[PDB]
């Protein structure tokens, strides 16, 4: 009769990306859009249970989430599951749900090792992964030649979701995966000074091709100490891991954008080191239905949530919840056109796997892991106005490095330096 | 400690970060 | 009327010091001694619900332990929870216990994250502890002057529950919190071939004072490897981190002995080892303990347990079982009632208890201090036997017999080489 969907992410802390003020509208969205194709779930009418998965502090927790998870799988007895999206959070229900032989979705859970399917059996991650970005590093090494050394910088504490470690993580294992070179991690406290001068003789020692995974003040501050040591374009490059864009102003209309703007004076010694500096994030959807999607988003989170959506990268992480949604309801429709029961996961989930769709987002596509391929754009500053913006994008599916607008990689030198200096390391 | 797929209640932090595979 | 016990261990594979095999049995002499002291919960019946934390492949397991946790709440509602002893297993239980406000007692779980006071509030660990590990590192680490670095290496089999990690991991934050010195560390994959060339160019580099910990097997392979490269006691020392003692066997030691032509080296090598393990109880209590313990096991439990240090877990299983048994008891003495988990928990911390392990003390934090012992090598017989002893409350150490601990050049080898390394 009707399909229950158990859904576990913050229905009250509104700072995550997927926040239920964000994706509670996103479903809403996706249900309504449901309801208005006959030729999805025949004789079946989608309900919707909610449970937090934060705690009493508000914060997504590891204990909440699974907690949250097997009561709602009692009390109501769902066919699939929402979420979570923090990684601490998803991996106990991950692991609870696929126990229980049940689907999970989500658009959250980035880290490696929710790619064990072997563990995370019947998981469908529909937004990004870092194990994705490790594909794009990968592109851009062997589109600039480097076979050899990198070096990995990252800022996190010790108790919070370590977004910035789990980044790293993917991409550390999978370019090992991928190109055999040699690269060097080095884990930083943003808060501690001592960390700095210790980090200035990493990035002098360790290598030449940086990337760097923190806060966007860090990632200044950073830049500006390089520029005092001699480091520039000339030998060195830094590339700044903002996936969600965070040091970036989004619905600008049509502006050139000032990462490091702050207005404190340093801001042309900043523009001068911010040179070697490119800026990775993840692609914003460029097909009319993201932006007609976003304009429903708004309304509707301001009208029955409360909140106020912002513009933003954040924003792929609810698109990529309807759009997920929506991929599971063919396939459970699929599914019943062949004589599958709605219950039945394991078919249910290969349905969605190996598989493209259409969503808001555009183009996605599942891949035989069951992880939605991520595009990611490369941020570089204009030689003569200084102002960042996409100069390079990277296909999830193709793999495919494709430049944008008629922009090249900048290059003191006129070419990338290598991932090895100019005489030896000693 | 990247021998990721360690998220095993991972919470356990710790440091000790050094190997070879 | 009825207390509630709900039990969370594994209860089918009786592999682990912790299994329901080595555990049940403990735990029902337990139970029959408390039914015999009047003196202890006056008006109350202990009951028993068990919960397997293992999952089909018979591992225990990180979603079946805590989903079994969950069941013995909805249909018992329990006082308390005992066990898991995994580490992976106990941290989700443990963090579950914690939300429900009741208390948990484990033997196992030594990990240091299992430590953190507000995470695992209503924690008691009566069993060994890895941070505890490190009090003794650093004891000894004074005792003898080694005021500088130290090297530790590492390795744990892949699909398993990383039991060396987390030892290691207690000694290195640990050792780093009181002496502030530079611990080196090394992990390394034991059938990898490739990282023993890894390992010891490691040693030569980065250490002195060497701790390893890995399999019996493996540890005699790095000495054989380690004397063949020219390394002995002179500038060298190697402590095998063997807590449960598996390279020895106890009640009646051939650590270097495995009859293919390669103890001659061995013992030379085994010159500069020097063995780490929990410390045998000796009071009389425990011997008598252990031998009801094979009867019960075997009789009612289908099983036959081999003498061993693994036997302490199920001793502090014991225990423990008594020591909250006792403070539920004095917490109704007070007025309060069963379900008082703050409370309850308060009276087990910072406390003294006389088990059948012994003198068993609970620290601030709700946990056990340990005790190890440190075998050595007979400079006579080369036999190696204890040397040392560490009192894990006294957090002193007291020599064996007279001993001394064997030193090639006199004096123990500098923890700094004479240059730098
Ligand atoms: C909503 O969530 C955020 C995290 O996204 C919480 O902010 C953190 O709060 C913790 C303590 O709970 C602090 O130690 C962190 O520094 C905070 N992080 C940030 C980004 O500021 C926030 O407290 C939650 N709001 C509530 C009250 O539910
Ligand atoms: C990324 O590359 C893939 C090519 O593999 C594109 O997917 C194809 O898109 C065309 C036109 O939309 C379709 O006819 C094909 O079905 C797609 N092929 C596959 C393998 O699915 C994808 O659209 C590209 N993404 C963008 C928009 O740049
Ligand atoms: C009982 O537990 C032991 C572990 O203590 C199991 O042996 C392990 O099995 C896993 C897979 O289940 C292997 O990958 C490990 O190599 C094994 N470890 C050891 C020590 O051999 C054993 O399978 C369990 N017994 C059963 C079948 O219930
Ligand atoms: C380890 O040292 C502690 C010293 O604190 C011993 O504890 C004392 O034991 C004696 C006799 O058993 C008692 O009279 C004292 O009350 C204890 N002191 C404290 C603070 O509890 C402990 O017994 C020693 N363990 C062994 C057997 O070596
Ligand atoms: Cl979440
Ligand atoms: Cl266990």
């Amino acid at each position: 009769s009707d399909l229950t969907v158990a859904v576990v992410l913050p229905l009250t802390n509104t700072s995550y990306p997927w926040s239920w003020a964000r994706v509670g509208p996103a479903v809403e969205l996706a249900l309504a859009r449901v309801k208005a194709r006959p030729d999805l779930l025949p004789g079946w009418t989608v309900r919707m249970v909610l449970g937090s998965s934060e705690n009493a502090a508000g914060v997504c927790s590891d204990t909440a989430a699974p907690l949250a998870a097997v009561d709602l799988k009692w009390e109501h007895s769902p066919a699939v599951f929402l979420g979570p999206g923090c990684v601490y959070s998803a991996a106990p229900v991950g692991r609870f749900t696929a126990h229980w032989r049940v689907p999970l979705l989500t658009a959250g859970a980035p880290a490696l090792g929710i790619g064990v399917k072997d563990e995370y059996a019947l998981t469908t991650r529909t937004g990004p992964s870092h194990v994705k970005l490790g594909d794009f590093v990968t592109a851009l090494h062997r589109r600039l030649g480097w076979e050899h050394q990198a070096l990995v910088l990252y800022a996190d504490r010790l108790g919070d979701d370590r977004p910035c470690f789990f980044i790293v993580e993917g991409l550390y294992m999978r370019v090992r995966e991928r190109l055999n070179i040699t690269v060097n991690h080095q884990e930083f406290v943003e808060g501690d000074p001592d960390h700095y001068p210790k980090l200035l003789r990493a990035v002098r020692r360790k290598g030449r091709v940086i990337y760097i995974c923190s806060s966007p003040d860090a990632f200044r501050n950073l830049m500006l100490l390089a520029l005092n040591a001699g480091l520039t374009g000339e030998d060195y490059v830094f590339f700044h891991l903002d996936v969600f864009g965070q040091s970036l102003k989004s619905a600008q209309g049509l502006v050139p954008q000032k990462p490091w703007e702050r207005g404190d004076g340093q801001d042309r010694s900043a523009r001068q080191a911010f040179q070697a500096a490119k800026i990775i994030t993840y692609k914003e959807p460029d097909n009319p239905e993201y932006l007609e999607f976003l304009k429903q988003l708004k309304l509707l989170a301001d009208k029955k949530f409360n909140f106020t959506v912002e513009d933003g990268l954040k924003n792929i992480i609810p698109a990529s919840f309807h759009d997920g949604l929506l991929l599971y309801v063919q396939a459970v429709t699929e599914t019943l056109a062949q004589g599958g029961t709605v219950t039945d996961g394991e078919n249910i989930t290969q349905r969605m796997w190996n598989r493209s769709f259409q969503g808001v987002t555009g183009y996605l596509k599942i891949d035989r892991n069951g992880d939605r391929d991520t595009d990611f754009s490369l941020w570089d500053m204009d030689p003569e106005t200084g102002a960042f913006r996409v100069v390079l994008n990277y296909n999830g599916t193709s793999q495919e490095l494709m430049a944008v607008s008629e922009h090249k990689l900048y290059w003191p030198l006129g070419y990338p330096p290598p991932d090895v200096p100019k005489c030896g390391f000693d | 400690c990247f021998g990721g797929r360690i998220d095993r209640i991972g919470a356990q932090s710790g440091l000790g970060c050094n190997s070879f595979r």
